[PDB]
């Protein structure tokens, strides 16, 4: 039923802010929290994300987590800043300083008790929670480390509930932190053992879309986070609206995860039209499946063609008939046999929700457990090992209390995971 | 009477699909308004 | 007990001793033709 | 009688 | 804004007393057993009330 | 003719009386001035045409009785017959039985006598209370003793709200219940178990109300009371008086604590979709989820069930329901009671109060059933009491009001005797 | 005649639940408006 | 009299039930508001209201809330329409062991209330898809309870199997192979209703450019209504449920039966064809009419039974049987030279407003056992073997208290089905 | 059922003033003394706290007590000071000066007779006196000393009445008097031997409530006294207003005093929300029970985790369905088994009143006889022992009819109370 969300770090906080703007705009919830929606279906499943107040106001089930208070100030000063619950803004005086150890051991631990307090407070309100969601970036200090601590100690308290992690992952071209390999290696081994499903976001492919797919001259983070919020909305569209072939996030995880450690799906969306091409292209299921599988659309900078799909899933939203959503996603299966691993027949799952987004005849969100994630995994592997051999930047972690053996454990986890993906790619 | 009552357009789902479709602005629309305000800022800088 | 009365009246309905208490149920005393 | 009329009016 | 002044006087939460929900101070008995009862129908009344207006009913 | 005097003791008794009396007034057409003869039972007829209830409200706290006085039913109730004190028992059996209850029992008995002098065919007394509190337990016990010694062998129903197994308002509630059990045994011919959790669950599952309250439970208890008492007021196929089910329900003087179940107790949402046949409603009655006492019947065997039917029920349907319940193995009866059933039929359908959650039903069924299963509530109660009294908890308050220390031990011995008797009567021969 | 009075009773309960809906609608509207003017006056007071 | 209780399980079951019950209402004349040819499916209320003899069962609330908000909300009883709190997420183990167990007791409560309401109840008709979690798990548990409680009561299940190539799940072969054990031992008759043949028939013989779940469920409602019309309305040769089940199933373990229905013709093509009894019987026998994606020519027919509706004449039916005996395309088994039942009813099918079928004076519905149905089981067990050789998705199933031997025992069960179908199709 | 009230000392007088403002606001009375309430219930039991006069003026049944008349001038000059009887103000010339000996023996004794004149007046005037209420602080001289003397003299004359007292307990974090341990030790044994119920308040916890829960920047003594005054109104709300589950002072005493020596309860209130959170809070039984036992709403600076709830009680006010206030509150008993004692099932008691406080749709005040009050008792006894071992500040006390052995007796009684709480802990 209900999904309760947490936003760790500056990246996760801003992306979750845009996510809540998108959800409120879809459900007809004004910044004041009142309802101006145009249909009863919006109120039918508003409890999944929102919690009603006494005055008729709807407040998000959101926890805004950050060791620095500037992000809280910005998110409160945003257009939908007053929508959130004031005590859900949890922050510290001294920031993580882009330090995984500070976010996970010393600075974040002194706040993680209040984090747990508010998490239980939000969880007990829900009648039967479907699960937790966390928006963060693996390259950050408090978004990565403190977010992974959150996931780790929520896994213990709620073992059988879904733990979504929308994690943003960098690329060497977009590398805007010299400690990204350290933080990512230290966060991935936590995500593997504490996350039911993780969704990988890469800014390089978001820039690629904005330059080419959308033809936006100067896109901002208000555009990137908007794109990410689109599919954050899409994944639970089936929870919050009816559909011909309904789905939920637990079913998505079950049908996308063949083995427990292979739960790193790749960000994707459709349609994405430029201003001029909007009135040129006909929007249909055929064009939706055209634009899904093209590498320039799914916005992690790891090429699908460089590997094989383990599993795929398409959450379609809008008015369409199931014959086409079946025949297109079977035609691709037949005509691209070398790009889907053979021992898993019907590599692609379809789900149909009959409620379209804002002003779109139809749309679809694509989730893919493709092998090409091993590209990023191994790349972070060598980028991490190069620094670990020379003991560069390691003194911060050592002085913050993280032992030498834990980094070797992280390397072992990352290398074993890369080998697992390679084995299931080249298996016959 | 079922013919009048059971019209697909009269079913609530068809109504909400139509209203969501005919709603004026998509989110790609504000994506484009981003470029619009960038152009406006550039023009303001040139004027200044 | 009742209120501002000087003292309560000795009601005849009942008494503590079940010997002078008033019980509700006072058991008391052709010829045929032809 | 007036009370009955008012009650009926109510 | 008399309710606003009262709320300012009170430190903690304070709703407008003039609001009908708080202004209605009927008990559970009064709400559930005489839902449409008026103030004049209760036992004790202000002396300004005229007896002619009052209900001259004294039995069931 | 065939009168019945109601005595409402304590706050719970007064609230139950408020509910049952609005129900009685609505059922017999009693309305405020200016707005069949079956109303003789509960109402006295003034020569002026006025109608006065045959109920003594009796409370030691001015709150509930004075609030009724300030309400609209002041016209209905006599200025007297509505006795209120100044100081309550404060959850103290000794305070409500020895110190405060002694000064008001004489007035209560005098008023009861004047009520009874207006009746020539008085069936008996109906005492509504909860033994959880002090005045409900202590003053109720004293009044029951006095009425037993004054009125002889007149039938005396007591509708008692026993503490529920888990939910309990007070912490001394087991003390009050165990102390009042002695009187509720000695001087109560039939005691009706009316705990709160079962009624809450019943009205949650059937009425589909998420917020049941004292008003709702009191309206339901009033419906049960009216269903039990309608047989004499209204003509029916098989009318039963008070003594008629007195005899059919009490096999031994010590075994009279009985449980109730009322159905069809449904809301108007499902009333006009469900088909409430006689057999279906009887099955719903005998289902453990449709009973007013938090005690599974599967933990014992029914000693004697007494069914009350209201409406257009046909005795053929009644007999078919009896036969199917007897055949069903989920309902077990004690071995030495093959008949085990006493059912009565009345032609008067239930009267629905405006604004109530109960929906109108063309027929209704009420239980008064003596079953060996009921020992569970006494087991819970004395399992609370023994650990409470293990090291003298809340005993100084009872001692300081004029009670000897050994009363709690005597009450524990009495409760153990009751549990042993309940286990023994169900034993196979 | 019974079924007719069940129809009538359901009509009255229909009107009653609609009345309850309107009552708590006005109640929560009063909630929101009072609380809005309350924060407005609290901000005015802090300015003061 | 002549009662038959319908139980819908899961999303597919709920949609099939909606499409079936709208047709049943429009056939009996039972109004959408609920206002003795209907006692087969409905219970009369003293207020003149009619309550369907159905029960909606699903662990997730979307479909049941769709029913509760749809046109027939007044018709459907508030109970009998039960919902859970969290779906099975395409997990047989989850729907049969840990989530189905907390709803099965209440489901059987409503089953026995419906049974007590009924008096001449021949049995049950169960609508579900076995490839999904709820339709697999709750179907298995409910059929187990019904078989252990109601003795030899007739149980027919119109079940939607995974189709040979089109599928919308990855664990769908898992669910099918695991629920075949339940459909084999605790189901008197099971009806092959995969979606590929229905979609092909809708696009081919009905001319619908955008076929969808609405259309396929309308067709399945027509098939079910033509199946139950024998005990709904009188006819020349009535064939009740127990009348035809014993003639359909030759062996206790061999009851998996395929279906077809003719004539499915659009309005444009309706007034161009002389739709005689011979025409409809040939059209329903040929490989272009079945709703099951199985080819009877690939095997041999075991026992067929037709059910005509409208102005059909028994002499015409006998002529149809005589002219179908001889064509080489269709061949029966040597041990069943009778091989035919044919029931006739005078009530023609009732087209629904805004529908797709055209108004026809007569129609025929085939339901037939043929040895060729072993090939769909061969396909699904090949899918299962490919699925399980690498132990894919097995962790999800074993995480719900289900041992790893369940898959193996189901595998030899399907192998036994292959063996016995081949054995009974063998000659002498 | 009248509750005749007395306020002693500066602290006691200020909380008494705020309490009288709260009660007059609840019953609709302006400082002029005339009724302006819009409902009948306010006049129904106005006699519980007020007394009628010839012109319909309602005068509080209150006795003001202090040796220093500055607080009398302040209360008279306050907004509601034109309400109390002018002859009910009994004040002396020389203040106690943080001297319990002055407040109890020398300067308070010459004025206790005049106070008992008015107290006997009020008690005789009541139709049926439910009890006495007293408000003071144990850290001061006038408050502690004169309040204990008044409690003793009231006990010697009214044995069967409820001697409710509210005592503001000193804390080291709010230490603003160096003889606070002496005065507290000298007053606690008198309270043990002469009070039915003694509700203890800590300025530290009162401040923390406004720091965190109420989010007040600069809460003043007016605000702290308003909190404690709302609590003091809610403890007796059931006497003045009807409800579906009535209670009174003896009700709470029976339900909250398992043993006679354990009557130092612990104080709380709900709901309490900030000016910022004025909008996001939904008043319901579930939310009230969520804030019910939190330390951020508990108004005594003692950890409830470190003790066991011997008994607890909630004076719920407002219109609410009884099933929730029963089940959602039994949820606490079910899921906090280790917190409560296992030998008393359902340690929580509930009472329902149908009149909520003004400005609140729903409310509840909490009383707890928790064993964690032994922490405060022990942490005051440690200070008393440390100071008295060195014979410190004893000349001021002993020069006024005192002797050394009485301090030792008070210390022994304090330690006995600590051990009594410990053994059932
Ligand atoms: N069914 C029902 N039970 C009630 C009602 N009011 C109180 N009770 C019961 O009374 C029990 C508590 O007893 P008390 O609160 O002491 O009331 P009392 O028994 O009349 O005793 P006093 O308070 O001295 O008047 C609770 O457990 C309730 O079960 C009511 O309105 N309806
Ligand atoms: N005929 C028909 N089949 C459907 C329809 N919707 C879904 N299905 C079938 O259902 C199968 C998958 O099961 P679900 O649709 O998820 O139904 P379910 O498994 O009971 O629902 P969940 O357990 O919550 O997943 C698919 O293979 C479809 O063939 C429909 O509308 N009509
Ligand atoms: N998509 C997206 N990514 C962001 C945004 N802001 C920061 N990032 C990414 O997040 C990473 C930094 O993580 P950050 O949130 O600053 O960690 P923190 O400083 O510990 O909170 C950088 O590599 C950025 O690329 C944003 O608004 N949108
Ligand atoms: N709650 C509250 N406490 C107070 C107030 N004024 C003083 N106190 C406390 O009372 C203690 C002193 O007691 P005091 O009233 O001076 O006693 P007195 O001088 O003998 O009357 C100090 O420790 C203060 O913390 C007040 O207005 N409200
Ligand atoms: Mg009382
Ligand atoms: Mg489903």
């Amino acid at each position: 039923r209900e999904i309760v969300s947490c936003q760790a770090g500056q990246c996760g906080n801003q992306i979750g802010s845009k996510f809540w703007e998108v959800i409120s705009d879809e459900h007809g919830v004004d910044p004041t929290g009142t309802y101006q929606g145009d249909s009863d279906l919006q109120l039918e499943r508003i409890n999944v994300y929102f919690d009603e107040s006494s005055g008729g106001r709807y407040v998000p089930r959101a926890v805004l987590m950050d060791l620095e208070p500037g992000t809280m100030d910005s998110v409160r000063a945003g257009p939908y800043g007053q929508l959130f619950r004031p005590d859900n803004f949890i922050f510290g005086q001294s920031g993580a300083g882009n330090n995984w150890a500070k976010g996970h051991y010393t600075e974040g631990a002194e706040l993680i008790d209040s984090v747990l307090d508010v998490c239980r407070k939000e969880a007990e309100s829900c009648d039967c929670l479907q699960g937790f969601q966390l928006s963060h970036s693996l390259g950050g200090g408090t978004g990565s480390g403190m977010g992974t601590l959150l996931i780790s100690k929520l896994r213990e308290e709620y073992p059988d509930r879904i733990m979504m992690t929308f994690s943003v992952i960098p690329s060497p071209r977009v590398s805007d932190t010299v400690v990204e390999p350290y933080n990512t290696t230290l966060s991935v081994h936590q995500l593997v053992e504490n996350s039911d499903e993780s969704m990988c976001i890469d800014n390089e492919a978001l820039y690629d879309i904005c330059f080419r797919t959308l033809k936006l001259t100067t896109p901002t983070f208000g555009d990137l986070n908007h794109l990410v919020a689109a599919v954050m909305s899409g994944v639970t569209c089936c929870l919050r609206f009816p559909g011909q072939l309904n789905s939920d996030l637990r079913k998505l995880a079950v049908n996308l995860v063949p083995f427990p450690r292979l739960h790193f799906f790749m960000m994707g969306f459709a349609p994405l039209t430029s201003r001029g091409s909007q009135q040129y292209r006909g929007l249909s299921v055929a064009e939706l499946t055209q634009q899904m599988f093209d590498a320039k659309n799914m916005m992690q900078a790891a090429d699908p063609r460089h590997g094989r799909y383990l599993t795929a899933s398409a959450l379609f939203r809008g008015r369409m008939s199931t014959k086409e959503v079946d025949e297109q996603m079977l035609n691709v299966q037949n005509k691209n046999s070398s790009y889907f691993i053979e021992w898993i027949p019907n590599n692609i799952k379809s789900s149909i929700c009959d409620i379209p987004p804002k002003g779109l005849k139809m749309s679809v969100t694509f989730i893919g457990n493709n092998t090409c994630i091993q590209e990023m995994f191994r790349r972070v592997g060598e980028q991490f090992t190069g620094m670990f051999r020379r003991k560069a930047f390691l003194h911060w972690y050592t002085g913050e209390g993280m032992d030498e053996m834990e980094f070797t454990e992280a390397e072992s986890n990352m290398n074993d995971l890369v080998s697992e993906y390679q084995q299931y790619q080249d298996a016959t | 009477r079922y013919s009048e009552e059971g019209k697909q357009e009269n079913l609530p789902k068809y109504r909400t699909q139509d209203v969501f479709e005919q709603k004026g602005q998509s989110f790609l629309q504000k994506l484009y308004d981003s470029n619009a305000r960038q152009e406006e800022k550039n023009r303001e800088y040139r004027l200044e | 007990a009742y209120g501002g009365l000087f003292q309560d009246p000795p009601y005849l309905s009942s008494d503590l001793d079940p010997k002078k208490t008033d019980p509700y149920d006072k058991r008391d005393a052709r010829v045929p033709p032809g | 009688r007036e009370l009955m009329r008012l009650s009926a009016a109510k | 804004k008399a309710d606003v002044a009262i709320s300012m006087k009170i430190p903690y939460l304070t709703m407008a007393v003039s609001s009908d929900r708080l202004k209605d101070k009927a008990t559970v008995y009064r709400k559930d057993f005489m839902k449409d009862a008026t103030q004049a129908e209760y036992r004790s009344l202000t002396y300004k009330t005229n007896l002619e207006d009052l209900n001259p009913s004294y039995a069931y | 003719m065939r009168e019945a005097i109601c005595i409402h003791i304590g706050q719970a008794g007064c609230q139950v009386g408020n509910a049952c009396w609005e129900l009685f007034c609505l059922e017999h057409g009693i309305q405020p001035d200016g707005s069949d003869d079956a109303f003789n039972t509960f109402f006295s007829e003034t020569g002026a045409g006025k109608h006065v209830p045959r109920c003594l409200f009796l409370d030691l706290e001015p709150t509930v009785v004075d609030e009724v006085r300030t309400g609209t039913y002041r016209q209905l109730f006599n200025p007297e017959q509505l006795v209120s004190g100044k100081e309550d028992a404060a959850n103290n059996y000794a305070r409500g039985h020895y110190t405060i209850g002694k000064e008001i029992v004489d007035l209560a008995l005098d008023r009861i006598r004047k009520l009874a002098d207006n009746c020539t065919g008085l069936q008996g007394f109906m005492v509504f209370h909860a033994v959880g509190g002090g005045t409900g337990s202590g003053l109720g016990a004293l009044l029951l003793e006095r009425l037993s010694v004054d009125y002889g062998k007149k039938s005396k129903l007591g509708y008692t709200v026993y503490p529920s197994p888990q939910v309990s308002t007070a912490v001394v509630e087991p003390y009050n219940c165990v102390l009042s059990t002695h009187s509720l045994l000695e001087h109560t011919d039939v005691a009706t178990m009316l705990d709160n959790e079962a009624i809450y669950d019943l009205t949650r599952r059937s009425l589909d109300i998420e917020r049941p309250s004292y008003t709702n439970v009191n309206r339901l208890i009033g419906q049960v009371v009216s269903s039990l008492t309608a047989s004499l007021r209204f003509d029916g196929a098989l009318n039963v008086d008070l003594t008629e089910f007195q005899t059919n329900l009490v096999p031994y003087p010590r075994i009279h604590f009985v449980l109730t179940s009322y159905a069809p107790v449904v809301s108007a949402e499902k009333a006009y979709h469900e088909q409430l046949s006689v057999a279906d409603i009887t099955n719903s009655v005998f289902e453990p989820a449709g009973m007013l006492t938090k005690c599974d019947p599967r933990h014992g065997k029914y000693m004697s069930c007494c069914l009350m039917y209201r409406g257009d029920v046909v005795p053929k349907d009644v007999n078919a329901a009896i036969a199917t319940i007897k055949t069903k193995r989920t309902i077990q009866f004690v071995d030495w009671c093959p008949t085990g059933f006493k059912c009565g039929i009345n032609y008067q359908p239930p009267t629905v109060v405006p604004g109530g959650d109960l929906a109108k039903v063309q027929r209704a069924v009420c239980m008064i059933a003596n079953s060996t299963a009921i020992a569970e509530v006494f087991a819970r109660i004395d399992h609370k009491f023994d650990l409470m009294y293990s090291k003298r908890a809340f005993v100084h308050w009872y001692v300081g009001e004029g009670m000897e220390e050994g009363e709690f031990s005597e009450a524990r011995e009495d409760l153990a005797a009751l549990e042993k008797d309940y286990e023994e009567v169900g034993a196979e021969s | 005649r019974n079924a007719s009075m069940i129809k009538t009773q359901l009509h009255e309960r229909y009107v009653e639940r609609v009345r309850r809906l309107e009552r708590h609608q006005q109640e929560q509207d009063a909630m929101s408006r009072h609380i809005e003017r309350l924060q407005m006056e609290e901000k005015a007071e802090k300015l003061r």
